[PDB]
């Protein structure tokens, strides 16, 4: 998956980052119903050092087919004044094992015990504290915002990046989940 | 020979809540009718406005009137002073008018950058400008938002003709009341951002709006005459010009670019660049507040 298209935000004070990527990945499930969901999925690049921070980068990572194909040329783009992207090319041969995916967590008990309340028609007191995530809530470090897209309120997307170890590579899925990728480059 | 206790300059270039409605799409000419969208209540809890289903495009209506008598204090400790001050705005205004702050105010009111967390998102945005004379329109405008850019200084004759007229204005030789309109379609039930209160949205009398000075920060992002490395943009207007989003504070009182240390090196002694600065202290001043001790 040899084709590359780095997307740096240029800074302003008109809108402060992060609300900005959800605008785009908002922006990338747009263009992806279009034509289906299995090759190309997105990365992060060269901001990942603090680890709760994404950043302002986003790779396109499809080799030359759905990326000249899907969202440059045979589609509308939209913001394109806060980006000016460039021209892509191919990319180098390195070994970063190529791995990242998506989570999500627990941290309101409150939906896990309104299916408590429709199990069976289960009384309160067991719906409430019978192993419950009031004692702890969980936290996912790198975060986005990401408005729905029909008839319902705003996700909460996750990512997180794989095995970093500089051993080996193979030949893996393009995207596994909807839009996020599988064996994505890294460099 | 010194600076007075107190030194305020009053609002020039006042703007006013620009109410957003409901619309259809190429619906553009008879606009008089429409909903204004309210805000509704949902799940701590949270208020939320969104547009109806069959209301693809978002109307932003705004009147901005300008003053005009731009050097003029209205209160001071004394004479000497206030007369110096006006010594310096006529040089100003006599060296070079409001010539090049003027295109861009016109240019931020033609690029639709008072829609704040709309136009990030917007398929076409219309603006049209009308002068109004007596009680009706006197000369009318046609732009679109995506054809101006919102980082380079670009050139037209009707955009020169809306920054003569401003000028005009600021000059303090006639009345200036400019109505804009805004048609921008963004498809069927997205998310509208009016302004936020102390989560409650703001309404006035169960119409959603966006607040005066929100829209008056819209256009004084004209600032560009400051000595960073570049990769912002243009930046608004304060002394130690600032952005609170970002976290960074140019202009700091240790490298001389700020609006007080240039003040009492022009006002008192008689040291100012060219333009550059000069345009930054003039928009300072006509932007307004409280100066001195």
């Amino acid at each position: 998956m040899d084709h590359y298209l780095d997307i740096r935000l240029r800074p302003d004070p008109e809108f402060p980052p992060a609300q900005l990527m959800s605008v785009l990945f908002g922006k990338l499930h747009q263009a992806l119903v279009a034509q289906g969901g299995d090759r190309i999925g997105v990365s992060f690049p060269d901001l990942d050092e603090s680890r709760s921070r994404l950043g302002e980068r986003l790779r396109i990572h499809a080799s030359a087919d759905d990326l000249r194909a899907l969202l440059a040329r045979p589609w509308l783009e939209g913001l394109r004044d806060h980006l000016q992207f460039g021209e892509p090319a191919v990319v180098p041969h390195p070994t970063p094992y190529r791995q990242v995916s998506r989570v999500q967590a627990k941290s309101n008990p409150e939906r896990l015990r309104r299916r408590l309340m429709r199990r069976h028609d289960l009384s309160e007191e067991e719906a409430r504290k019978r192993i419950p995530d009031t004692v702890a809530r969980t936290l996912d470090l790198p975060f986005v915002t990401l408005r729905s897209q029909s008839t319902g309120q705003h996700f909460r997307l996750f990512i997180r990046h794989g095995p970093l170890q500089a051993t080996a590579e193979e030949g893996g899925f393009t995207c596994y989940g909807l839009s996020k990728g599988g064996f994505v480059p890294w460099f | 020979l010194s600076t007075a206790s107190v030194l305020a300059f009053e609002r020039k270039l006042d703007p006013s809540d620009a109410l957003m409605s409901a619309g259809a799409w190429a619906q553009r000419d008879a606009s008089q009718e429409w909903p204004a969208v309210t805000v509704r209540e949902k799940s701590q809890t949270v208020d939320v406005a969104n547009l109806p289903s069959d209301a693809d495009t978002l109307k932003v209506r705004f009147t901005l009137r300008v003053l005009g008598g731009a050097g003029t204090p209205s209160a001071c400790n004394d004479a000497a002073y206030r007369d110096k001050l006006l010594q310096t705005v006529a040089t100003y205004v006599n060296e070079q008018g409001f010539a090049e702050l003027a295109r861009r105010y016109a240019h931020n009111l033609a690029n639709a950058r008072f829609l704040w967390r709309n136009r990030v998102g917007a398929e076409a945005v219309e603006v049209r400008i009308n002068h109004i004379r007596q009680g009706e329109v006197a000369r009318t405008w046609r732009f679109d938002a995506l054809a101006i850019g919102l980082r380079d200084f670009k050139a037209d004759a009707e955009l020169d003709a809306l920054a003569e007229l401003i000028a005009s204005g600021l000059s303090g030789s006639g009345h200036v009341l400019l109505e804009v309109v805004a048609f921008a379609r963004i498809g069927d039930g997205q998310e509208v951002f009016p302004s936020q209160e102390l989560k409650t949205l703001y309404s006035v009398r169960d119409a959603a709006a966006i607040h005066s000075q929100k829209i008056g920060n819209a256009l004084r992002t004209i600032d560009t005459w400051y000595p960073d490395e570049d990769g912002l943009g243009p930046i608004a207007v304060e002394p130690y010009g600032s952005v609170t989003s970002q976290g960074k504070a140019y202009r700091q009182p240790k490298q001389k670019l700020d609006f007080y240390t240039l003040l009492d090196n022009w006002v008192l002694r008689d040291e100012a660049p060219a333009v550059e600065q000069q345009h930054y202290v003039i928009a300072n001043l006509i932007r307004g507040g409280v100066f001195g001790e």
